[PDB]
Protein backbone atom coordinates (compact mmCIF):
# COMPACT_ATOMS: atom_id res chain seq x y z
CA UNK A 1 0.00 0.00 0.00
CA UNK A 2 2.86 2.52 0.13
CA UNK A 3 3.16 1.75 -3.76
CA UNK A 4 -0.79 2.88 -3.88
CA UNK A 5 -0.06 5.85 -2.17
CA UNK A 6 2.76 7.00 -3.81
CA UNK A 7 1.27 6.67 -7.50
CA UNK A 8 -2.03 8.50 -5.96
CA UNK A 9 0.59 11.16 -4.49
CA UNK A 10 2.23 11.23 -7.74
CA UNK A 11 -1.11 11.98 -9.53
CA UNK A 12 -2.24 14.63 -6.90
CA UNK A 13 1.40 16.74 -7.41
CA UNK A 14 1.36 16.71 -11.60
CA UNK A 15 -2.02 18.00 -11.77
CA UNK A 16 -1.20 21.05 -9.53
CA UNK A 17 2.40 21.59 -10.57
CA UNK A 18 1.35 21.55 -14.20
CA UNK A 19 -1.77 24.28 -12.94
CA UNK A 20 -0.58 25.83 -10.34
CA UNK A 21 -2.57 27.95 -8.07
CA UNK A 22 -2.34 31.56 -8.30
CA UNK A 23 -4.02 34.92 -6.75
CA UNK A 24 -6.11 32.77 -3.91
CA UNK A 25 -6.40 36.00 -1.34
CA UNK A 26 -4.97 40.19 -1.02
CA UNK A 27 -2.97 41.24 1.30
CA UNK A 28 4.94 40.38 14.74
CA UNK A 29 8.31 40.28 12.35
CA UNK A 30 9.56 36.80 13.28
CA UNK A 31 12.66 36.66 10.97
CA UNK A 32 14.29 38.68 8.11
CA UNK A 33 16.18 38.06 5.08
CA UNK A 34 18.21 39.68 2.34
CA UNK A 35 15.19 40.07 -0.28
CA UNK A 36 12.10 39.98 2.27
CA UNK A 37 10.73 38.72 5.60
CA UNK A 38 8.34 36.68 7.68
CA UNK A 39 5.59 37.65 9.73
CA UNK A 40 3.04 36.08 12.20
CA UNK A 41 -0.27 37.28 10.55
CA UNK A 42 -3.99 36.90 11.37
CA UNK A 43 -6.59 35.83 8.65
CA UNK A 44 -9.30 38.03 9.56
CA UNK A 45 -12.46 36.54 8.25
CA UNK A 46 -11.60 33.34 10.44
CA UNK A 47 -9.16 34.57 13.12
CA UNK A 48 -6.76 31.95 12.16
CA UNK A 49 -2.81 32.60 12.44
CA UNK A 50 -0.40 31.85 9.24
CA UNK A 51 3.28 32.54 8.97
CA UNK A 52 3.05 35.16 5.83
CA UNK A 53 6.49 35.85 3.69
CA UNK A 54 6.70 38.85 1.90
CA UNK A 55 9.21 39.01 -0.90
CA UNK A 56 10.70 42.40 -2.98
CA UNK A 57 9.94 41.53 -6.33
CA UNK A 58 12.83 44.12 -6.76
CA UNK A 59 15.61 42.49 -4.32
CA UNK A 60 14.26 38.94 -5.79
CA UNK A 61 15.72 40.49 -9.68
CA UNK A 62 18.82 42.21 -8.41
CA UNK A 63 19.79 39.00 -6.15
CA UNK A 64 19.30 36.56 -9.20
CA UNK A 65 16.88 34.24 -7.11
CA UNK A 66 14.28 34.54 -9.98
CA UNK A 67 13.67 31.42 -10.56
CA UNK A 68 14.36 29.80 -7.46
CA UNK A 69 11.65 31.75 -5.78
CA UNK A 70 9.23 30.91 -8.69
CA UNK A 71 10.44 27.18 -8.41
CA UNK A 72 9.84 26.93 -4.72
CA UNK A 73 5.83 28.38 -4.79
CA UNK A 74 5.32 25.98 -7.34
CA UNK A 75 6.80 22.89 -5.05
CA UNK A 76 4.65 24.33 -2.51
CA UNK A 77 1.55 24.56 -3.85
CA UNK A 78 1.87 21.28 -5.43
CA UNK A 79 3.30 18.83 -2.34
CA UNK A 80 1.03 17.25 0.45
CA UNK A 81 2.76 15.30 2.93
CA UNK A 82 2.66 15.59 7.28
CA UNK A 83 6.21 17.10 7.33
CA UNK A 84 5.91 19.14 4.89
CA UNK A 85 4.68 22.99 5.57
CA UNK A 86 0.83 23.68 4.22
CA UNK A 87 0.74 26.45 1.72
CA UNK A 88 -2.58 28.35 2.70
CA UNK A 89 -2.73 31.26 0.35
CA UNK A 90 -0.21 33.20 -2.35
CA UNK A 91 -0.63 35.97 -4.05
CA UNK A 92 1.62 39.05 -5.72
CA UNK A 93 0.66 42.91 -5.82
CA UNK A 94 2.68 46.12 -7.49
CA UNK A 95 5.64 45.44 -5.24
CA UNK A 96 5.85 41.96 -3.31
CA UNK A 97 5.29 38.39 -3.51
CA UNK A 98 3.37 36.91 -1.03
CA UNK A 99 3.21 32.91 0.57
CA UNK A 100 0.88 32.46 3.45
CA UNK A 101 1.55 29.15 5.28
CA UNK A 102 1.09 27.13 8.38
CA UNK A 103 2.81 28.92 11.85
CA UNK A 104 5.34 26.67 13.07
CA UNK A 105 5.12 28.26 16.80
CA UNK A 106 8.02 25.87 17.98
CA UNK A 107 10.71 27.15 16.26
CA UNK A 108 14.12 25.47 14.66
CA UNK A 109 15.23 21.83 15.66
CA UNK A 110 18.89 24.04 15.49
CA UNK A 111 17.73 26.02 18.74
CA UNK A 112 16.27 23.12 20.90
CA UNK A 113 19.23 21.22 19.41
CA UNK A 114 21.88 23.17 20.87
CA UNK A 115 20.08 24.00 24.23
CA UNK A 116 19.56 20.31 24.95
CA UNK A 117 23.11 19.57 23.78
CA UNK A 118 22.59 16.69 21.85
CA UNK A 119 19.38 14.56 21.72
CA UNK A 120 19.08 10.43 22.87
CA UNK A 121 19.17 7.81 20.34
CA UNK A 122 15.24 7.23 20.37
CA UNK A 123 14.38 11.35 20.28
CA UNK A 124 17.62 11.48 16.94
CA UNK A 125 15.46 8.81 15.54
CA UNK A 126 11.88 10.05 15.89
CA UNK A 127 12.93 13.08 13.82
CA UNK A 128 14.98 10.42 11.69
CA UNK A 129 12.25 8.56 10.23
CA UNK A 130 10.14 11.98 9.69
CA UNK A 131 12.95 12.88 7.07
CA UNK A 132 13.01 9.36 5.42
CA UNK A 133 9.76 8.81 5.14
CA UNK A 134 9.83 12.89 3.59
CA UNK A 135 12.55 12.45 1.23
CA UNK A 136 10.74 9.17 0.03
CA UNK A 137 7.86 10.87 -0.63
CA UNK A 138 10.27 13.59 -2.14
CA UNK A 139 12.10 11.52 -4.18
CA UNK A 140 9.44 9.47 -5.73
CA UNK A 141 8.07 13.05 -7.39
CA UNK A 142 11.60 13.79 -8.56
CA UNK A 143 11.99 16.73 -6.21
CA UNK A 144 15.59 16.77 -4.76
CA UNK A 145 15.70 18.93 -1.65
CA UNK A 146 19.55 19.82 -1.15
CA UNK A 147 19.14 21.90 1.93
CA UNK A 148 18.69 19.11 5.01
CA UNK A 149 20.09 20.75 8.15
CA UNK A 150 18.81 21.17 11.86
CA UNK A 151 18.26 25.26 10.63
CA UNK A 152 15.67 24.18 8.18
CA UNK A 153 13.60 21.89 10.03
CA UNK A 154 10.82 23.75 12.44
CA UNK A 155 8.97 21.69 15.45
CA UNK A 156 5.13 21.82 15.70
CA UNK A 157 2.73 21.86 18.39
CA UNK A 158 2.72 18.09 18.44
CA UNK A 159 6.92 17.88 18.52
CA UNK A 160 6.59 16.63 14.90
CA UNK A 161 8.89 18.15 11.67
CA UNK A 162 7.67 20.90 9.42
CA UNK A 163 10.23 21.98 6.42
CA UNK A 164 8.31 25.14 5.11
CA UNK A 165 11.79 26.20 2.72
CA UNK A 166 12.73 24.57 -1.13
CA UNK A 167 14.75 27.42 -2.13
CA UNK A 168 17.88 24.41 -3.88
CA UNK A 169 15.04 21.90 -4.50
CA UNK A 170 15.52 21.04 -7.94
CA UNK A 171 12.48 18.24 -10.16
CA UNK A 172 15.36 16.19 -12.23
CA UNK A 173 15.18 12.43 -12.85
CA UNK A 174 18.82 12.24 -13.59
CA UNK A 175 21.88 14.11 -12.61
CA UNK A 176 22.29 17.56 -12.00
CA UNK A 177 25.65 20.16 -10.70
CA UNK A 178 24.69 23.22 -8.77
CA UNK A 179 27.02 23.58 -6.55
CA UNK A 180 24.47 24.37 -3.40
CA UNK A 181 23.76 23.34 -0.07
CA UNK A 182 25.40 24.22 3.44
CA UNK A 183 29.19 23.15 3.92
CA UNK A 184 28.75 20.55 6.46
CA UNK A 185 26.02 19.08 5.26
CA UNK A 186 27.67 18.56 1.52
CA UNK A 187 27.82 15.23 -0.24
CA UNK A 188 31.46 14.48 -1.80
CA UNK A 189 30.39 14.63 -5.26
CA UNK A 190 28.56 17.70 -5.03
CA UNK A 191 32.29 18.91 -3.67
CA UNK A 192 34.18 17.54 -6.13
CA UNK A 193 32.20 18.98 -9.21
CA UNK A 194 30.98 15.85 -10.69
CA UNK A 195 27.16 15.12 -11.47
CA UNK A 196 25.29 14.09 -8.74
CA UNK A 197 21.42 12.68 -7.84
CA UNK A 198 18.64 12.34 -4.84
CA UNK A 199 21.94 10.27 -3.09
CA UNK A 200 22.98 13.77 -1.83
CA UNK A 201 20.04 13.94 -0.11
CA UNK A 202 20.62 10.59 1.47
CA UNK A 203 24.24 11.65 3.10
CA UNK A 204 22.93 14.77 4.30
CA UNK A 205 20.76 12.20 5.94
CA UNK A 206 23.44 10.80 8.03
CA UNK A 207 25.18 13.93 8.73
CA UNK A 208 21.85 14.75 10.39
CA UNK A 209 21.52 11.92 12.76
CA UNK A 210 25.01 12.54 13.16
CA UNK A 211 24.21 15.94 14.27
CA UNK A 212 21.30 15.34 16.35
CA UNK A 213 23.05 12.43 18.26
CA UNK A 214 26.19 13.96 18.89
CA UNK A 215 25.32 17.31 19.40
CA UNK A 216 28.02 18.35 16.57
CA UNK A 217 27.99 17.34 12.81
CA UNK A 218 30.70 14.41 11.68
CA UNK A 219 32.65 17.38 10.06
CA UNK A 220 33.76 20.85 11.16
CA UNK A 221 36.40 22.88 10.56
CA UNK A 222 37.14 26.82 11.02
CA UNK A 223 36.11 27.76 6.91
CA UNK A 224 34.71 25.35 4.27
CA UNK A 225 37.01 24.77 2.40
CA UNK A 226 38.61 22.98 5.46
CA UNK A 227 35.49 21.34 6.10
CA UNK A 228 35.43 19.75 2.19
CA UNK A 229 38.99 18.25 2.38
CA UNK A 230 37.44 16.27 5.86
CA UNK A 231 34.20 15.11 3.80
CA UNK A 232 35.97 13.85 0.69
CA UNK A 233 38.62 11.57 3.01
CA UNK A 234 35.36 10.11 4.30
CA UNK A 235 36.88 9.95 8.22
CA UNK A 236 34.44 9.65 10.10
CA UNK A 237 35.05 9.24 14.08
CA UNK A 238 32.13 8.50 16.40
CA UNK A 239 30.98 9.44 19.85
CA UNK A 240 32.10 6.33 22.27
CA UNK A 241 28.28 6.88 23.54
CA UNK A 242 26.89 5.67 20.01
CA UNK A 243 25.45 2.89 19.77
CA UNK A 244 26.75 -0.61 17.35
CA UNK A 245 23.45 -0.50 15.57
CA UNK A 246 23.72 3.84 14.85
CA UNK A 247 27.56 3.62 13.72
CA UNK A 248 26.87 0.91 11.51
CA UNK A 249 23.72 3.31 9.81
CA UNK A 250 26.25 5.94 9.47
CA UNK A 251 28.82 4.40 7.80
CA UNK A 252 26.24 3.29 5.10
CA UNK A 253 25.05 6.70 5.18
CA UNK A 254 27.77 8.72 4.88
CA UNK A 255 29.35 6.22 2.24
CA UNK A 256 31.36 8.20 -0.49
CA UNK A 257 30.94 5.55 -2.49
CA UNK A 258 27.57 5.79 -4.27
CA UNK A 259 27.60 1.70 -5.50
CA UNK A 260 27.75 1.54 -1.67
CA UNK A 261 25.34 4.20 0.35
CA UNK A 262 22.29 3.38 1.55
CA UNK A 263 19.25 4.58 -0.07
CA UNK A 264 20.95 4.66 -3.25
CA UNK A 265 21.20 0.73 -3.72
CA UNK A 266 18.77 -1.54 -5.52
CA UNK A 267 16.43 -1.91 -2.40
CA UNK A 268 16.18 1.96 -2.30
CA UNK A 269 15.19 3.19 1.08
CA UNK A 270 13.95 -0.08 2.30
CA UNK A 271 17.60 -0.47 3.15
CA UNK A 272 17.40 2.65 5.36
CA UNK A 273 13.85 1.70 6.96
CA UNK A 274 14.66 -1.98 7.45
CA UNK A 275 18.54 -1.23 9.16
CA UNK A 276 18.18 -2.61 12.81
CA UNK A 277 18.66 1.28 14.18
CA UNK A 278 15.50 1.57 13.02
CA UNK A 279 13.92 -1.94 14.41
CA UNK A 280 11.72 -0.22 17.03
CA UNK A 281 10.26 2.50 14.12
CA UNK A 282 6.23 2.22 13.49
CA UNK A 283 6.54 3.59 10.39
CA UNK A 284 2.71 3.77 9.33
CA UNK A 285 2.16 5.45 12.86
CA UNK A 286 4.98 8.02 12.14
CA UNK A 287 3.28 8.96 9.12
CA UNK A 288 0.02 9.29 11.28
CA UNK A 289 1.87 11.16 13.93
CA UNK A 290 0.36 8.20 16.50
CA UNK A 291 3.91 8.34 17.87
CA UNK A 292 4.20 10.62 20.86
CA UNK A 293 6.62 13.17 20.15
CA UNK A 294 10.10 12.94 23.04
CA UNK A 295 9.94 16.96 22.64
CA UNK A 296 6.91 19.30 22.85
CA UNK A 297 7.91 23.00 22.73
CA UNK A 298 3.80 47.53 -10.72
CA UNK A 299 7.50 46.14 -10.21
CA UNK A 300 9.05 43.15 -12.36
CA UNK A 301 5.53 41.95 -13.56
CA UNK A 302 7.21 40.29 -16.64
CA UNK A 303 9.60 38.26 -14.37
CA UNK A 304 6.80 37.33 -11.93
CA UNK A 305 4.00 36.30 -14.40
CA UNK A 306 3.53 32.65 -13.01
CA UNK A 307 3.72 33.62 -9.53
CA UNK B 1 38.03 16.91 23.21
CA UNK B 2 35.82 16.82 19.77
CA UNK B 3 33.18 19.03 21.54
CA UNK B 4 35.76 21.83 22.52
CA UNK B 5 37.37 21.16 18.84
CA UNK B 6 33.89 21.99 17.90
CA UNK B 7 33.36 25.26 20.09
CA UNK B 8 36.69 26.61 18.91
CA UNK B 9 35.80 26.12 15.16
CA UNK B 10 33.57 29.10 15.42
CA UNK B 11 30.80 27.19 13.47
CA UNK B 12 28.16 26.48 16.28
CA UNK B 13 25.77 29.02 15.45
CA UNK B 14 23.26 28.89 12.60
CA UNK B 15 24.92 28.20 9.27
CA UNK B 16 24.25 30.15 6.26
CA UNK B 17 23.83 28.28 2.54
CA UNK B 18 27.03 28.91 0.32
F1 LIG C 1 11.62 36.42 3.66
C1 LIG C 1 12.84 35.89 3.68
C2 LIG C 1 13.60 35.87 2.49
C3 LIG C 1 14.88 35.31 2.53
C4 LIG C 1 15.40 34.76 3.70
C5 LIG C 1 14.64 34.77 4.89
C6 LIG C 1 15.25 34.10 6.10
N1 LIG C 1 14.48 34.24 7.36
C7 LIG C 1 13.41 33.43 7.65
N2 LIG C 1 12.96 32.47 6.85
C8 LIG C 1 11.83 31.88 7.45
C9 LIG C 1 11.11 30.86 6.87
C10 LIG C 1 10.02 30.33 7.53
C11 LIG C 1 9.59 30.82 8.81
C12 LIG C 1 8.42 30.22 9.51
C13 LIG C 1 7.41 29.53 8.75
C14 LIG C 1 6.34 28.93 9.40
N3 LIG C 1 6.15 29.00 10.74
C15 LIG C 1 7.09 29.67 11.47
C16 LIG C 1 8.23 30.28 10.92
C17 LIG C 1 10.32 31.88 9.39
C18 LIG C 1 11.44 32.40 8.72
S1 LIG C 1 12.50 33.68 9.20
C19 LIG C 1 13.34 35.36 4.89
Amino acid sequence: SVKEFLAKAKEDFLKKWENPAQNTAHLKTLGTGSFGRVMLVKHMETGNHYAMKILDKQKVVKLKQIEHTLNEKRILQAVNFPFLVKLEFSFKDNSNLYMVMEYVPGGEMFSHLRRIGRFSEPHARFYAAQIVLTFEYLHSLDLIYRDLKPENLLIDQQGYIQVTDFGFAKRVKGRTWTLCGTPEYLAPEIILSKGYNKAVDWWALGVLIYEMAAGYPPFFADQPIQIYEKIVSGKVRFPSHFSSDLKDLLRNLLQVDLTKRFGNLKNGVNDIKNHKWFATTDWIAIYQRKVEAPFIPEKCGKEFSEF
Amino acid sequence: TTYADFIASGRTGRRNAI
